[PDB]
């Protein structure tokens, strides 16, 4: 994935600069995995993160 | 369709030496002879020897001087000495050129048991008669 | 740099700058026969507005419109000449061939009156030379080829972003021509008239150019 | 048997058989040999600290090493020939559609485009009947170009060798450019329904978060134009050429807010939904603004596409429609 | 390059707009002169359609 091919990336609630690019700027809703291409695990972790 | 010693028409980009651009029927009309010796004149002997000899010096010069040979090699026989002219491309550093000059002259002279004279005319790039 | 911008932009502020108003009249065009078209049979469909009306089968252009148009055409021609650019007259019409070259040679302008090789403007660098400048303005004294189709040069100029000033006739198609002048191409008084007029507009533009250059040189 | 042997080139002609080539001219220096002699002018520089080195022979092991070196050289070259397979895929695999062809060629006038991207829309093998040859095989590629800034175009090109044809279409395509007017620099201005030669194009103007929903070709073209938000469905025959011609005619068919304003002499006013009732002005009629209101019919007469109205009422049930797809 | 399409619109259109997209880096002469004094109608391309049915011309005969 984008997220896990690079291990130095950390999915948290803290980094807004990472979580920003997984949310639609105008619509303020997250992308489903296929839009992005992340794996299901990292996508669930990303939703829970943005929350 | 005569295939003899000919070079086919390409897409038109193919570089061609003046010699390789002039087909067999052209000898003695435009093109000249690559070798010269007495042997084929009316009253003359040992033509065959100068032919074997010539052939071997074609192969020899192609092999002693790798990748640096420009156009086909011009042999002359004069009063028992060979005068071998070559068009040679500039690849080698000159030291190596003279190494091979001495090497060739000596080796051949002792092979054909007659004194050999060598001449290198150096050229920047293969002369292009046609296309390109 | 500044003063060159001045020299080019100055003439645009004055609608008359070359003073061509006096170079013709509606009477003038009337005696140059411009008001005659072809039979109503041979009329094109896009002349229907420029026409005045049918007199016994022969169609008649509107000379008021002729003047309004021709004014703008000549103005244009001039402003290009002044700006030092190529002008190419074109006609295939035989009667007038000589005129149009004889005109153009005297303007320091170029004519092409001949067979027109096909890729001429479109494929310039292959036909004319390794790199070349193309006509800044093309000017048709007839819009046709002797086979009565539109001259290639129309499609081609228009294809190349060259402006075009030409005389449409009742049969001709105006629509690709930048600045039309509706009018009679066929009668020799008419050809001669249009010739000498474009001639003069050119000459005046060139003179005025020279002058303003001399003034530029005194100011410096 | 030295007499029987030949030149290399001849051997490669009669090996290859065109009625891959490795070269033996690579790796061997002058005087290089297996019996391992160091010749004063070739293997070794002519002089050392002392002058005029003599004719010398390396060890057994020094030679085993130089031979190992040539062997590892050949291995290196074979690996370098095998590593030569790498690519970026255009649409699918061996489809050349959407493949980047690389910026067009600088023209005669020094004009240079580093800004123009090119994409291959359709590569196709085309045949002919030649009395001489039997079939004759040409390649024709339809290619588009654009800078992202709104001007773009396309051309066809055709040649025997496909490489040649990629080239040809590039250069010819810079010659036909359209300016494509974009609203707020992403969408189109208003909806376009356009029938062109057995192909119908229909495209809806989207808001910003909605990236490029289109036929794969039209996506490609819209990335080259710089249109970032679009809905486009295509009906009838899908053939590439008619499609790009159609699309380009249609996006040049566009009526701009300024032009609407000008012909109607009225103000044009965008009502956003997110911004509520706020009556944003987009365009004003340079010249005289009319004092005349315009007729409001209870009943407008418009062509209505059954597909849009079917959409409107929840009657599009196709399982393919609402799919999640990858990013634009 | 430019735009060779003879149908698309007037030369004015194409040229102005191609400059607008900054493809054409040199404003051409006739362009500025044109802006100054435009012609009556834009030189736009029209198919010369034939007339069918009941459609006649608008010409008024002269008497
Ligand atoms: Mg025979
Ligand atoms: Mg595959
Ligand atoms: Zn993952």
């Amino acid at each position: 994935c984008p997220i896990c091919r690079d291990q130095k990336l950390h999915v948290d609630f803290r980094n807004v600069k990472l979580l920003e690019q997984f949310v639609c700027a105008h619509t303020g809703i997250i992308f489903h995995a296929p839009y992005t291409g992340v794996c299901m695990k990292q996508h669930k972790k990303l939703t829970q993160a943005i929350q | 369709k005569n295939r003899a010693a000919r070079v086919r028409v390409s897409k038109g980009d193919k570089p061609v030496t003046y010699e390789e651009a002039h087909a067999p029927h052209y000898i003695a009309h435009r093109k000249g002879w690559l070798s010269l010796h007495t042997g084929n004149l009316d009253g003359e002997d040992h033509a065959a020897e100068r032919t074997v000899e010539d052939v071997f010096l074609r192969k020899f010069m192609l092999g002693t001087f790798p990748g640096c040979l420009a156009d086909q090699l011009v042999l002359k026989r004069r009063a028992n000495q060979l005068e071998i002219c070559a068009l040679v491309l500039r690849q080698l550093p000159p030291h190596k050129f003279y190494f091979l000059v001495g090497y060739s002259e000596t080796l051949l002279s002792h092979f054909y048991k007659c004194p050999v004279h060598l001449h290198l005319q150096t050229v920047p790039s293969k002369v292009v008669y046609k296309y390109i | 740099n500044d003063l060159r911008d001045r020299i080019l932009s100055e003439p645009l502020k004055h609608a008359d700058f070359f003073n061509l108003k006096e170079l013709f009249s509606v009477r003038s065009l009337f005696d140059a026969r411009v008001h005659l078209g072809h039979k109503a049979g041979c009329r094109h469909r896009f002349m229907e507005p420029y026409l005045f009306g049918s007199r016994l089968g022969q169609d008649i252009i509107d000379l008021e419109q002729t003047a309004a148009h021709l004014q703008l055409a000549l103005n244009f021609t001039a402003h290009v000449a002044y700006r030092e650019g190529i002008i190419l007259f074109v006609s295939r019409h035989r009667q007038f061939a000589h005129l149009i070259e004889t005109t153009a040679r005297d303007c320091g302008e170029y004519a092409h009156t001949r067979y027109f090789k096909g890729g001429l403007l479109t494929n310039a660098p292959l036909l004319l030379g390794p790199g070349v400048r193309l006509p800044d303005l093309i000017i048709f004294l007839h819009t046709l080829n002797n086979v009565f189709e539109p001259h290639v040069a129309v499609r081609d100029a228009a294809k190349m972003n060259i402006p075009t000033v030409g005389i449409v006739d009742t049969n001709c198609n105006p629509a690709l021509i930048t600045y039309p002048v509706p009018g009679n191409d066929d009668s020799p008084p008419a050809v001669r008239l249009f010739c000498r007029l474009f001639q003069v507009a050119i000459s005046r533009a060139k003179e005025k150019r020279r002058q303003v250059e001399a003034l530029y040189r005194l100011q410096g | 048997s030295f007499f029987t042997k030949l030149t290399a080139d001849e051997l490669w002609k009669g090996a290859l058989a065109e009625s891959r080539r490795k070269d033996l001219n690579r790796g061997q220096i002058i005087g290089e040999g297996r019996h391992g002699f160091l010749w004063p002018g070739l293997n070794i520089p002519l002089m050392r600290n002392g002058a005029v080195q003599t004719i010398a022979q390396r060890s057994k092991e020094d030679q085993e090493k130089v031979e190992a070196d040539m062997v590892q050289q050949r291995e290196e070259w074979d690996r370098r020939r095998k590593m030569k397979v790498k690519r970026e895929r255009g649409w699918s695999g061996n489809t050349w559609g959407g493949v980047s062809l690389g910026p067009p060629d600088p023209g005669p006038n020094g004009e240079t485009y580093d800004d123009f991207d090119t994409r291959i829309l359709e590569v196709r093998n085309v045949f002919n009947m030649t009395a001489k040859e039997g079939r004759k095989r040409s390649v024709r590629v339809l290619v588009a170009v654009g800078n992202g800034k709104g001007a773009a175009g396309f051309a066809i090109g055709k040649a025997t060798e496909r490489a040649d044809a990629f080239r040809k279409a590039k250069n010819r395509a810079v010659h036909y450019l359209h300016y494509i007017e974009r609203y707020e620099d992403h969408t189109i201005y208003h909806d376009i329904s356009l029938k062109f030669k057995r192909t119908h194009i229909k495209m809806k103007k989207q808001p910003r978060g909605y990236g490029l929903h289109c036929h794969r070709a039209i996506m490609t073209i819209c990335r080259l134009i710089g249109i970032k938000d679009l809905y486009a469905k295509v009906s009838g025959s899908v053939n590439m050429l008619n499609l790009t011609r159609g699309l380009f005619l249609g996006l040049s068919r566009q009526e701009t807010h300024q032009q609407l304003a000008d012909k109607k002499s009225l103000h044009v006013v965008e009502f956003r939904e997110e911004c509520g009732p706020l009556p944003i002005v987009v365009a004003s009629p340079q010249g005289a603004l009319r004092k005349d209101p315009e007729p409001e019919d209870e009943v407008p007469d418009i062509t209505l596409d059954w597909e849009d109205v079917k959409a409107a009422q929840g009657m599009k049930r196709s399982v393919w429609s609402g799919l999640k797809r990858a990013a634009t | 390059a430019g735009s060779r399409l003879e149908t698309v619109g007037s030369i004015f259109s194409r040229t102005r707009d191609l400059i607008r997209a900054g493809v054409l880096k040199e404003k051409p002469l006739w362009l500025d002169i044109y802006n100054a004094f435009p012609p009556l109608r834009e030189p736009v391309f029209r198919r010369p359609r034939l007339r069918y049915g009941k459609a006649k011309a608008a010409v008024q005969d002269i008497f």
